[PDB]
């Protein structure tokens, strides 16, 4: 009993290169429409387990071709199935967020394919296919009855598993900071036309809040940590469950300056305003139920906290700087996991990916799927999008089973990617492969960002100044405009504060040495130290001193150059104290601006390039108001996302809610400037 | 001599 | 059988020994025989006492035979740790110390019980800690039962130029620190604060203004006691960017991680960019830190356990729960082990859980062999115009003589709301006319003398709009030379003269309304403003006649919730006081509407600076932070002439002076 070749009938005449000829030019004498291997005979359509290297992975497939091709040896090409672990994602299938876990028997459908002798075929299988509409047990059935199922395709292209074959939207903004991604979002929507809001924001910095709070007054800013907020939110719900010299209970939380990990409520009393306010904890308040009672209805009506219920979108920052922290990218798809919104959103730094393996970028991947949630990731540089900065980071999209889910922009600039390429996902990235996409707007440039400004020294204690000047480019002219005409929205149609005004224009102060030293540096293109008395040369263009020449004092009497500027990156670093040019592009604005290592530094002004000079670098919409300290908001600004990218995103995903998009491409390109 | 700093 | 041995009676020499006697004893003799063994005078024994419960342990001080023909002996008690003031509470222990079931304490209490009541003899050795290694083991070795002290119900108490070193935790402002440090010098000894542990930054940062030479430190008092003992082991071995001079050293911190940190300094970094960076990072500069632990030392920067001397309470107890602050107070004079311990606190001690907590530091200062007693004080008898009730706590070394409790130096009237706990913790004069006491103060004599400001006064020194008006006023502002600070040694302090803190809270402009529209009569209160009435119980009712005032705002004379306080009645909310008397105890919040906080005459209420005259707070002594934190700094602390008898007091057990114990003591001038 040894068969080992093809049946045979009429090979189809040929409508065999009308289907496939790609033979016919691989090649193919004929082929056929069934084969007999050992007892058992295989058509089309048939799903097959096929023999792998030795050790390795029993593929499986649904067979395409059956032919035969010069020198013989007949053929069988079925394009495969995938199992979670084949995927980008392998090893952390092991992964378990709440209940849900990979199913062992479960695949996904890609179309790639490959030729096979029929020598190797183990078996054939029955893969049955689900769809997500259907029932209790018309689902249990079809899985019962049945070796394997699949209801998504994975394409390896994005990693993305998807499905197979005015208005309003909630938004949650966790790590929101002061919620660039959010706002750019909530901007994109506009032109979908879709209306995201933002219901509630969730940072622990205070200030972040402020900054976003003040952008965005009608919001629940909370400031507190993930967990804290989680914990809340279920308590909550166990809440909304029942009721559905203290005088009044404001507020309501899970301690953060760690309390005892119990709920709290804000309460004010008698005569006394609200500086005096205090936490405390639930059963420290006596039966009084009308509080208690009417507040939860209250805020119940008013969603001033979510319910699984009711999420439209949530995205998230998480910083996560096995697991070391990175909690809270566990934390998130913890959140994530409770809520079910319909859409994530998740940016995070390249660095996932090459950490060790983008083990948490395949950790969001897989937990986000294993909730069997259509999933899709991909790369995007901040300076395509039209920005004067090359800002790269990951983004996840977490659409739902029920839902379409956002595609990536193609890049709005010409900026030239190299990309930083990291194996797995050196398919996922955003740009033109080869195309002469033409957008030619030209890479935009530190001239373009800030050259309408006025000019501002050392030392500027006020917010809100006036331009005293007009956009001087389509940039400026753009960076510009009334939330009206930007859509920012989140005021009630009436004009927002701050209008036509300038605000946060105002660099950080640098200790008098600092600021000296900084006024040494020439106004000359390649501005650095290096220009400083005490010049140096040498294999490295290392800095050594001067000689002949001698030191210096500064009025304190502390030396013009600090040593450290000697000694970075072996002295060969060209890198402190210098000036940026017009024509110069940041690679990243960063959380902090000091002129120690970093060429910070205006071009023209002997300061430090301002917060609001970063904003724009960012991308920030000139009437966002930022709070705090000069320092802490320079950091709100360099954490930030930036605005450009989120709402392109905001766009695609804005479709993607009211379904309207093609489907199967993984990526987009939008109409005007979107 | 010397130390480094932390987040 | 019990019959009276010891051959014949004391022949009435006995009634010059027991004149008493003459329970009346009709006859005396030297020994007895209960059962078939024999014992006499001075021997230790065990009493059969009640029914099942324990047995009190005794010595013999009497044979004799009552009118009755019955047949006594007179015993003297030993006690029990448990039988002690600090019953139960014998299980705490504090750092592997703890009770030791065979030792006792001599009463000078005695009973008369019926001979049959004998069990056996007990052997019960005395030893002293002039022995010294073994030399006590030895004896306890042999001994039935061992003591080293005296167990006196009274203040519970268990009893047996030259320079002292303070250690205060939970300091704000140091109102105890410097009174303890004030009274110290007058004894003759110098006791400075070499270190002080607080919270609150401001408190902290009124304590280094006017004690510059301390060590401040802001921080949890858990924290700096791991970080002792750190600072401790580290001190022993004196072990991307080049380190300089690391200033600072902390265990723990805001969401720092447990473990020691230090505040660096980077070569050309400048003050901003000082990091607290952890003992790892730092590994690469050890020399820097090496550098700095050895200086740190010579300064005595840190405190190690032979050098704390003297040391000050006032852990806040708000069992397990938030009580944690003793038990971690105690856990640090375990690790130092200074010769005195001071701790005061609030009276519910002895009355919370049923003076629980008295008897866990009671106990937790004798488990670990301290001499320890205490005592209840009034910070009105010590001349401040009010009436403040303060547990006091006092421990010394063996080595060391126990201090006691100065006596009220004026006439204000106690009532004895001491806790049944402890009954006789109070020290009061007992009825001894010593009136040479001094006349109770009222408002007036404190405060008279002050110069008149408005609600909004936004000046932290303003000069005096008069002269010392009264004795007191006399006192108050006087120089820190005039008293003993020594703050800044030999030489003038700084603000000299000036009249410093002087501000009320600023009243939210309708409570400046309600206040304006106060009487300023004597006795004037809410009840003024019209919507008066009466009831059978007196209850505020508005009179059903005048329509609802408005201010010059959208409120009322906000009654609200002034009508219902104790349910009405209250005249205590909105109302002043006058010079005529005394605020019973100053606060932490100045807030009309529940306090009577309110100044008699000028519609303000009350300013700190005044609060802290009420406080004994010498005027030459500054503050911090807004006027709503001033005010809580001087809220909590100690009435500052307590703290100076106390301070006298121990100076003078410190050095040595005293006498033949009892709970308190006496001074001329002080
Ligand atoms: N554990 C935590 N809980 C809540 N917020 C956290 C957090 N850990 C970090 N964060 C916040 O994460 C923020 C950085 S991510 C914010 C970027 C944001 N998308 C924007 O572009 O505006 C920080 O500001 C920090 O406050
Ligand atoms: N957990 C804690 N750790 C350190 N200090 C604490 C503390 N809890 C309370 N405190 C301190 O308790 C102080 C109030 S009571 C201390 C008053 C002090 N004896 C005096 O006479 O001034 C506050 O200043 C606070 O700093």
């Amino acid at each position: 009993d040894h068969e080992p070749e093809f049946i045979g009938s009429p090979v189809a005449a040929d409508e065999a290169r009308s289907n496939w000829p790609k033979r016919y030019g691989l090649k193919a004498r004929c082929h056929y429409r069934s084969a007999k291997v050992d007892n058992v005979v295989y058509c089309l359509g048939d799903d097959v387990y096929v023999k792998a290297g030795e050790n390795e992975a029993d593929y499986i497939g649904r067979i395409t071709e059956f032919f035969e091709g010069t020198d013989q040896c007949h053929y069988f090409t079925c394009r495969w199935f995938f199992r979670a672990e084949d995927t980008v994602i392998n090893s952390l299938v092991s992964i378990s967020v709440d209940g849900h876990k990979h199913d062992p028997r479960r695949v996904f459908l890609s179309e790639e394919k490959n030729d096979n002798v029929l020598d190797c075929i183990i078996s054939k299988v029955k893969i049955v296919h689900v769809d997500p509409n259907m029932d209790p047990k018309a689902k249990a059935q079809l899985i019962e009855s049945c070796d394997l199922y699949y209801d998504m395709s994975y394409s390896v292209a994005y990693s993305t598993f998807a499905n197979i074959s005015t208005r309003t939207a909630t938004l949650l903004d966790l790590y929101s900071g002061c919620g660039g991604m959010s706002t750019g979002l909530c901007l994109g929507a506009a032109l979908s036309g879709l209306k995201l809001e933002t219901r509630w924001a969730v940072d622990f910095n205070s200030f972040a809040c402020q900054s976003l709070k003040y952008n965005h007054p009608q919001t629940e800013v909370r400031n507190e940590k993930a967990d804290e907020f989680l914990a809340l939110l279920k308590e909550w719900a166990v809440l909304c469950k029942k009721y559905v010299v203290v005088e009044k209970l404001v507020g309501i939380c899970y301690g953060g300056s760690d309390r005892e990990n119990g709920i709290y409520f804000k309460v004010q009393w008698e005569g006394y305003g609200p500086e005096e306010d205090t936490w405390e904890p639930i059963d420290n308040l006596s039966d009084c139920p009308q509080k208690i009672r009417e507040f939860v209805q209250e805020g119940h009506k008013r969603k001033i906290l979510p319910l699984p219920g009711d999420v439209d979108v949530i995205c998230g920052g998480p910083p996560c700087q096995k697991d070391e922290k990175n909690k809270q990218m566990v934390t998130f798809m913890d959140i994530v996991a409770y809520l079910k919104p319909k859409y994530v959103l998740m940016e995070n730094v390249v660095d996932i990916l090459k950490f060790a393996d983008g083990y948490l970028g395949k950790y969001a991947l897989s937990c986000l799927v294993a909730m069997k949630y259509q999933a899709r990731l991909g790369m995007m540089v901040a300076g395509c999008y039209g920005l004067p900065q090359f800002r790269m980071r990951v983004f996840l999209w977490g659409a739902l089973s029920s839902m379409v889910l956002p595609k990536y922009p193609l890049p709005t600039y010409d900026v030239v990617v190299r990309g930083g390429a990291p194996n797995a996902f050196s398919q996922c990235m955003v740009a033109y492969d080869e195309t002469q996409k033409p957008s030619l707007k030209k890479a935009l440039l530190l001239g373009d960002a800030i050259s309408d400004l006025p000019k501002v020294q050392n030392h500027q204690p006020n917010d809100v100044m006036e331009y005293g000047g007009s956009p001087k480019t389509e940039f400026q002219r753009y960076i510009r405009l009334s939330r009206k005409d930007m859509l920012d929205w989140s005021f009630g149609e009436g004009a927002g504060p701050d209008e036509g005004k300038l605000l946060d224009h105002q660099p950080l102060r640098l200790n008098n040495d600092d600021y000296e030293r900084v006024q040494q540096i020439p106004v000359k293109k390649g501005a650095n130290f290096r220009d400083l008395k005490g010049v140096r040369v040498g294999a490295n263009n290392i800095v050594e001193w001067d000689p002949e020449i001698e030191r210096v004092k500064l009025s304190s009497g502390k030396p013009l150059v600090p040593d450290y500027a000697m000694s970075f990156i072996k002295g060969k670093s060209l890198k402190p104290f210098g000036r940026l040019w017009w024509d110069e592009t940041v690679p990243t604005v960063v959380t902090r601006a000091e002129p120690h290592n970093q060429v910070i530094i205006h071009p023209t002004q002997a300061r430090v390039l301002t917060i609001r000079e970063n904003a724009r670098l960012q991308g920030f919409p000139d009437y966002y108001r930022l709070f705090g300290p000069i320092k802490e908001k320079y950091i709100q600004v360099g954490n930030a996302v930036a605005v450009p990218v989120a709402r392109a995103l905001g766009y695609c995903l804005g479709q993607a809610y009211l379904g309207e998009s093609e489907g199967s491409d993984p990526l987009y390109q939008l109409p005007p400037s979107f | 001599q010397t130390a480094r700093k932390s987040t």
